[PDB]
RNA sequence: UCGGGGCUUAAGCCCAGCGCCGAAGCUGCGGGUCUGGGGGAUGACCCCAGGCGGUAGGGGAGCGUUCCCGAUGCCGAUGAAG
RNA sequence: GGUGAAAAGAACCCCGGGAGGGGAGUGAAAUAGAGCCUGAAACCGUGGGCUUACAAGCAGUCACGGCCCCGCAAGGGGUUGU
């Protein structure tokens, strides 16, 4: 048994949440709530929230407890980009990239 | 622009070595003597308060 | 009538990347795969003709290493064959030294008195 | 018993009896061919002159065949210059049936 | 298919030094470190015999040699050309003569290195008391 | 620094000798192809021998994409194109 | 420029500020879910097999061996130590 949750459409960078997500692969739940919560990141903010959800799915729509659960996998994908311009000296106007983000984060059960 | 330039596009395999040591490392917590919330030592901490 | 270059293309490309598979970086990932080939293309065929020459002197080492140790040159081993008269070793089954010591040592036998 | 045999211009010992392959032979598919090339045997049959005298090694051919199709491909540099080109080598299942010297 | 080979132990050899010729020598214990002289032979993977040898310092060596011989170490540094002379190296660690000798005979490949290992020296005699100790000439 | 290690009645130089290594040159076995030649109501195809590196360049034979006749046909949800 | 035969365009619950998700439901089809048919390539990423910290290079090719995977067997595929 596993339970998803996504957050698509994230206006952050993915190397920059890459970080964050590396260090709760594969930890318990209660684990890695605390590591997000004193973790000096932003893409804290948003890996927590919806690891958050994961867990909230995982029980209210897949029978699986809080108390055993925890990360069989994780990882942030590359979304679109919001392009934009850039005044620079001598008129060069640089186009800027704005990425985006695709958290994803899968919880699942334990052992027995 | 001017004279620093790289003189070729640094593979794919160079440039994921680079940020080896990028990796990050897990924060430092601790059971508190109130609830058992995990505090960052030698610290205070909101919803369990302090002493002296 | 006009004829898009289509499929053509991406067939083509890919039918070539195809063989490629397994090499390094961007030559392995392109049309640097392409050019790649070229290489190991050539390479193939000069590395077909050494393949024999590397066996000739695979054996030669094992011939010459084996016969010295009952006691005489490569040249002088050959040179007696060649003389008695027997292409029976071909210097690959020469391997004897291995396989049947004692059939190896009277082939020596043999070449000792066809000399003299 | 190993027993050498040169044919197809190359030379190979034969044990009694035994799944081998060799360069094509105008035989029938599944008949037999008798190779009087033979070279040195079990109890070391001596080979006087270039070839045993009075001796053969037997063999039912299993059946033809073309196998592993090598690509041959030439080029040549800073000239327009290419060949693709693939070649794969026939050849005959020699079964080893008799070995009597 | 030519003959695959397989583990092989290690056959040890103790060989005298003294009065032998520096290059005459050293042929045979190279020839001999890499399994080339076992009709076994087989490059890939380099089998040779551990050569154990003794009585470096009693090695002879044809005329101006002692004088005229001269070695090179060049540090990445300027001026780091430091170079000696024969007779300096048989004062200070003579076996080093002999040595790179015989590194000089070994392949240059990588495996060739792993050889150089299967090469011992010394002058006393007196070896490391192992086991084997085949004498040779 | 002779390519390097090394080499001194030589691993140097001159003279004579026998043996071997070593190319994609040659021979062996197999297959291509083109050319000339032979068998041949038998078109056919079998057999013999030789040529076959190659830029500009000439010649020759094919594959493949778009569309038309073939089509009021055939393939196609038991799955077309991609 | 293109959802689908039809809007039947996802009521209601759950995490959430929202966005976006997980159920449920519609549909033949939801990796057809909304700049949504087909979805190639560069490029980014997770999991798995093999591999590497005494090594010198147009990155390949030729041989041998080890490890992993398919097969009744011989054999074939991936990786790369020398
Ligand atoms: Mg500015
Ligand atoms: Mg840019
Ligand atoms: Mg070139
Ligand atoms: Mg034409
Ligand atoms: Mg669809
Ligand atoms: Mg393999």
């Amino acid at each position: 048994m596993e339970a998803k949750a996504i957050a698509r459409y994230v206006r952050i960078s993915p190397r920059k949440v890459r970080l964050v997500v590396d260090l709760i692969r594969g930890k318990s739940l209660e684990e890695a709530r605390n590591i997000l919560r004193y973790t000096n990141k932003r893409g804290a903010y948003f890996v927590a929230k919806v690891l958050e959800s994961a867990a909230a799915n995982a029980v209210n729509n897949h029978d699986m407890l809080e108390d055993r659960l925890y990360v069989k996998a994780a990882y942030v994908d590359e979304g679109p980009a919001l392009k934009r311009v850039l005044p620079r000296a001598r008129g060069r106007a640089d186009i800027i990239k704005k990425r985006t983000s695709h958290i994803t984060v899968i919880l699942g059960e334990k052992h027995g | 622009a001017k004279h620093p330039v790289p003189k070729k596009k640094t593979s794919k395999a160079r440039r994921d070595a680079r940020r080896s040591h990028h990796a990050l490392t897990p924060p430092i917590l601790v059971p508190c003597p109130e609830c058992k919330a995990m505090k960052p030592p030698h610290t205070v901490c909101p919803e369990c308060g302090y002493y002296a | 009538p006009r004829a898009k270059t289509g499929v053509v293309r991406r067939r083509k490309h890919k039918k070539i990347l195809k063989l490629a598979k397994g090499y390094w970086g961007l030559r392995s990932k392109s049309r640097k795969a392409r050019e790649t080939l070229f290489a190991a293309g050539n390479y193939a065929y000069a590395h077909r003709k050494r393949r024999k020459r590397d066996f000739r002197r695979l054996w030669i080492v094992r011939i010459n290493a084996a016969c010295r140790q009952h006691g005489l040159n490569y040249s002088t081993f050959i040179h007696g064959l060649k003389k008695a008269g027997i292409e029976v070793d071909r210097k690959n089954l020469a391997d004897l030294a291995v396989r049947e010591p004692q059939v190896f040592a009277e082939l020596v036998e043999r070449a000792k008195a066809a000399q003299g | 018993m190993f027993a050498i045999v040169k044919t197809g211009g190359k030379q190979y010992r034969v044990e009694p009896g035994l799944k081998l392959r060799v360069e094509k032979l105008d035989a029938e598919p599944g008949a037999t061919v008798e190779l009087p090339v033979l070279l040195l045997g079990g109890e070391k049959t001596v080979v006087g002159t270039p070839v045993v005298e009075g001796a053969s090694v037997v063999a039912e051919v299993l059946g033809h065949g073309r196998g592993k199709k090598i690509l041959v491909s030439k080029f040549k540099a800073k000239v327009q210059y290419r060949r693709k080109k693939g070649h794969r080598q026939p050849y005959t299942e020699l079964l080893i049936k008799e070995i009597r010297g | 298919k030519t003959y695959v080979p397989k583990q092989v132990e290690p056959r040890w050899v103790l060989i005298d030094a003294e009065g032998k010729t520096l290059g005459r020598l050293a042929t045979k214990i190279a020839t001999l470190l890499r399994g080339k002289h076992r009709p076994d032979w087989t490059p890939n993977v380099a089998m040779g015999d551990f050569v154990v040898v003794v009585n470096a310092d009693k090695i002879r060596v044809t005329g101006k040699k002692l004088e005229q011989k001269i070695y090179t170490r060049y540090s990445g540094y300027p001026g780091g050309l430091k170079k000696i002379p024969l007779e300096k190296m048989l004062a200070t660690h003579p076996e080093r003569v002999l040595e790179h000798a015989v590194k000089g005979m070994l392949p240059k490949g990588p495996l060739g290195r792993r050889l150089f290992k299967r090469l011992k020296v010394y002058a006393g005699p007196d070896h490391p008391h192992q086991a084997q100790r085949p004498e040779k000439l």
